[PDB]
């Protein structure tokens, strides 16, 4: 069905700085896109739902926005906790994940 | 554009489409629906149902149950029967 | 392993009924639409019915409209198509194709996979 | 307190079959519809199954079609996941995954809460 | 022959009770539900109550609901209607009305059989 | 619930002639919708049920169709004793009557 | 060998009663439900009367509602019809027919076993 | 064999209402949109209203806008006309027409298939 | 309730020839139909039942189809008793037969 | 008889918002698109706004731009027209009026049938 | 709508002979054209659709061209059975037919 | 004359259990489906749960869901509200609402009648 | 689910004046909205529900209109005994209520 | 409804060479084509789906592409077993083939 | 076992009228209901046994009706020496009375 | 047949405050379920009967609730009798027992 | 009723290697199917009942499992004597058994 892109493949921040994260669809899937964080050695979290909805739990440090095909998702300071790889899937056709990016310690 | 037609169009394609997907959706919501209506419905059939199975289930539990109640029932009838069988 | 054989095949007499069915496996049957795909030597592949997932609408081709009857049981995995009023031009192979390789809303009608098919000629 | 554990995980040879369990709790089971999500390093995520709240509709991922089958029972809170003729390809980790956080009509796909992963493996 | 008779007509002050009873005979009278239908002048026909064919459902319109009580006894052919707290909004002919003139599974709540019907008027 | 109205209130035809009695619900009914005759001093009686099917008895000079929210019920050479008000009710959502149409001589 | 055996037939007056019994030996009675079917020609075969397996419920045609009664005594195997209020449109041959082959619960309503029919003429 | 036959002509006075009926046989009618053609001699032919395959659009002519009424049953396989508020223009042969030979999508509007015709008069 | 009709009256077929008969509802059946067999003098013996399911002792010359509204019963090669007339039951909403359908020498 | 009837008029001041109603009878309503007219002693005929058929598309005046909205329900054959913030250059004639006479693709933006207008005076 | 005229009013051609019918539309129709043959008695039949596609089961005698706002129609060797009067719809906007032309023996 | 009352109120500490009960008469209370709706000073109204009428299905709000449980025993006509696992969150009004004024198939889910609520605090 | 604003928050009009308050969902809930009215101390009231339907004893000054997402409750000529809290809550996904408005002398 | 045709009917090419098969459409059908593989005696198998998309299991040997009305098929160096006869299907509006362009040894 | 109430406690009413006496129970006691009337100075009389049969001398002005859980005494025109005090038994599970009513000039 | 769980196994409960126990059914159990309460060295006593009926002598402080799968007891304020381990019985089908909750000192 | 079917026939497992066999049923059973073992010479042996619950006296080895038409049954280390022909049965309609697969050395 729909291919699911991420880039860059892996982000270098030092805590205190905003890294953004970026997906990218081959066929426009509206506005109906999740985002999770997975840890090593743990299941991923549900960060956001629909295009930008955060799920309870998650601090308003997370943002995610865009529409269409191209999506991003913002962390306003990134902590010491907030070092993992996050995967993006598309629910509007289908159910198609991402590679994945690695946000790693600069 | 404000000047664009608002009347619809007569002349669209009425018939079926038969280009659409015929595959059942998997995006369909999984979840059940608090909106539905929960007050019981008045126009359901009050008539008796003749389609029912007019043959006895051999599946009822053919085993002695322990849960009828043992102790003894005083609204049995206390008078004596007339009807007993009054010959030798 | 998506495995569809078709069957009822035979010789008829113009004018009279034949039906053939589609016995499929492999795959969840009630999820996907099928059809039903003709092969007429010296003519080449034209298309018969379409059938949804549930049953809801059937689509015939125009040769075909009004005589030939598509229909399907969720139950047993099984493809019918009741042929009504067959004549000379109905002689052919008849194919149970599956329509697409997997679910996609943008793309859908073409036939992922076929059947070995099974022939059906009226003649006197 | 939306808990899932899921168990039957082990080791396998190609061929054989395997059957995964979900055990669910802290939340109204028969109210929500269940995945299931397999991870496979050097693949990442990848979507197996879906079952509706009462498990009338199932819907299966291309790779898995025909091969795995997924069950659910709303009497004891659990999710099944039946894996007959398994393959190498087949060796990964296996979630359960619950459907949205909360009830949204036009808003479901998105796995709201996931299980720790079992792991099965596929080789001799 | 199905001849449906009622009883119980009368004048009663507001604020007090009145019970109606209806005989049915002609026809199995476990085996359909009986309605009650109120017919006032200057508004027309109105649906008052209806009940099962064992007694297990009773519906009661909007304007009686919580003071008028429908009843029957299967084994005395009878159909009873209970009207407490009555208000000078009631007066009217209430008619003893069988749903349906024969079993139709998808075609029920319609009256066939009607009876003649008895004068309830409230007043001072 | 769903509120039935007839149109016209009276007709005026005289015997032999086509009269037509038409019915209107507010909300859609689909087919179950039936027709019944009252004369002064009677118990209604049923004529048509559903939208077109006709009780036993009912001579087929009454004709009733239509679907949805508009029904009609024809009678194609109506004679002395079918002289009476006419009742329209949906048992759809509900047991809803109309308001009753009155056939009068001409 | 199931074998049913009408009797009760010949010829009565219109607006009198007549009573038809059948008999039935080769299978366990008290088991099954027993029917009652009409034919007249010109309008083909009609069904009549239902029978519980206990005789706790029966059910009747539109066209006999009321005028016909069908009644099972176990203890001697038979099948009894009364009808009263005959008219010249109950003239036919009346089958005695035991209720499906064997017990299946989502398939009940087909006669399986038929007896031998009894021919009732009603005219003066 | 497509087959229209229309039914419900006769002779009506003007401001009355009159209903048209329209039998179609020998297609799939569900898949179908059907019209109705008026032929007034001196004038030639007048189109009157189309109804969609599943009676969602409606759209009528401006000489009968707000005065006719098409609808469909899918059911049955029949078409319905109510004309009401007649008036002398109104006199014509109406026909029964059907949409299309066969389904292409940038190709409707034309009549394929057309019905015998019923009569329809208004005078005094 | 339910309407039964079949179609043809009367099937011309020769022995050795595959006969077809052919039974329609008015509405939906699902898979609850029977076909029954009355001979000459006879009553009437249950051939198939459910909608494919066949009766104990008939040969597998008889092969019924069909749910819903179209229901078909085929003779693969008519024999000489497989002369008669051939009913159409449905037991899904009421009791209703269909009018019958004769099997006649050619 | 293309009738439309105006109401929701009178007095209010200046910073309220008023509702305007408008009834539309005659014509297929959900088949066409309404306009707001407005008439102002001085100026003359001043547009107001446009709605399509199912309300798609909404195109609003400058004079009226982010104040007033336009809505319709096609199960009620109404018009609506939303005026929030009226300010003392708003007090004017409202007409009602439904584009075109018939449906022509290239002419459509003229008003064929008017209502008689409604009154709405914004004062202290 | 779209006014559709036809010239001439009538044709007299002998059998055998060529027969040509002219078709003008006020506004462009494009391609969206049909033919109708209608004799005494009968409802109208589809010769021609589109603006040059035949009807299934018409003899490739009949042949049409044109686009735009001048269409014709052409019999190649006019038979007997095609005496009768030919009309022209479009169908590109609204449905109006044209007066008709009549084909006479000469 | 409907009257809604509720019970079970009070004080408890975090993380304990309390049991709200309501009491319904003046209507069938088996036929109708019963709602909590809660009201926390400063935050507005808020729903919390809904049992049908024979207590098949019960739905959650997100913020109750897997602690709360509603039940009903429509011979006692009480309706039951189980809290486990309070939080300081939960401290406010909690009212008996019943669901629609009467029986509308397309229009339910609105609290026609509510009761005079109850206090529950959690705080230690 | 569907989030409820209302503006203003609050309204001041005397007696016998208009007063119109307003109600707007993010998402459009089509005609499932009601209006509810609570009183100092009293649980709440149902006015209007579906979109403009009144419920039985409210008096014919209530008037509800809207649909969509934008909602209007309107006051035709306020008494003193209608000076409370108004609620608005949609019904047709989930059940979420508005943040309440208040009337109060002015 | 669309006439699918090719050009050449056969192609002769020794293994080891490039083979190229067109197809053309009367109207444009867009994205919508797919490519189908008979040899003689087996039923016909998919190879490209939607313009150029592969089915699984086919090698990459097989390259379709083009859209609108002029597409090929590829096949870059064909085997022993990549000799049959190949049909375009469109699926855009209907479901027509084309007449079959068979490859055979050189 | 079945707990018995009666409602309402005492009734006011003057010779001549009808008087409605009403009897509760928890569970349902099918119809096996038998109403007592005592004075004051003697022993309670049996008026009414099963559901509504009368006891040999008891005049027809005393009227019983009612099966299940809702019972009800209803006398016709009620009289002067009939004044007292009526108890309501159960004796389909166990033997309970009510609380028994009082009736009492107005 | 039925096995009965309880949660907690242990509670701790100060005296004067109020104590609730959970018991939980693997299927329904209607209304029948029992609670008993045992001292040490002692035999258990009878408190609750059916779901919440009482039994004689048992001070109004105890207070039982549930039906279907959910049963709870609730203390309303605990004495310093009201120490004692609780069991759990169903005799809707068959006679099994919880494994039983101990109140202890805090 | 119901037509029971085992696959495979025949399934060859060493000790101590895990052994899976399969049950499917024509229609619905939900949780009513029991798996019984016999050996040569000896009568059936009860292992499991309803759809998973194990038989007193069989060990934790045998583990069944599955709900509907999709039943199976699990040994998960099989032993010497574990070698013989498992029947299923179902008894949710009727009494039917299946053919019985057979446990054999590798």
């Amino acid at each position: 069905q729909i291919v699911m892109t991420q880039s860059p493949a892996t982000v270098s921040v030092s805590p205190g700085e905003r890294a953004t994260l970026s997906c990218r669809a081959s066929r426009s899937v509206t506005s109906k896109l999740a985002w999770y964080q997975q840890k090593p050695g743990q299941a991923p979290r549900l960060l956001i739902y629909g295009a930008s909805t955060r799920a309870t739990g998650i601090p308003a440090r997370f943002s995610g926005s865009g529409s269409g095909t191209e999506f991003t998702l913002t962390i306003s300071s990134l902590q010491s906790e907030d070092f993992a790889v996050y995967f993006c899937q598309q629910y509007n056709n289908g159910f198609t994940f991402g590679p994945g990016t690695k946000v790693d310690f600069k | 554009d404000p000047n664009a037609n608002p009347n619809v169009d007569p002349n669209a394609n009425p018939n079926v489409d038969p280009n659409a997907n015929p595959n059942v959706d998997p995006n369909a919501n999984p979840n059940a629906n608090p909106n539905a209506n929960p007050n019981a419905n008045p126009n359901a059939n009050p008539n008796a149902n003749p389609n029912a199975n007019p043959n006895a289930n051999p599946n009822a539990n053919p085993n002695a149950n322990p849960n009828a109640n043992p102790n003894a029932n005083p609204n049995a009838n206390p008078n004596a029967n007339p009807n007993a069988n009054p010959n030798a | 392993q998506v495995q569809l054989v078709e069957s009822g095949g035979g010789v008829v007499q113009p004018g009279r009924s034949l039906r053939l069915s589609c016995a499929a496996s492999g795959f969840t049957f009630r999820n996907f639409g099928m059809h039903w795909v003709r092969q007429t030597p010296g003519k080449g592949l034209e298309w018969v019915a379409v059938i949804w997932h549930d049953g809801s609408n059937k689509f015939y081709a125009d040769s075909v409209e009004g005589r030939f009857t598509i229909s399907r049981d969720n139950s047993k995995n099984m493809i019918y198509l009741q042929m009504n009023s067959l004549r000379v031009e109905d002689t052919a192979i008849y194919y149970c194709a599956r329509d697409s390789l997997f679910y996609d809303h943008d793309n859908s009608g073409y036939y992922g996979y076929w059947g070995q098919g099974t022939l059906v000629t009226v003649s006197s």
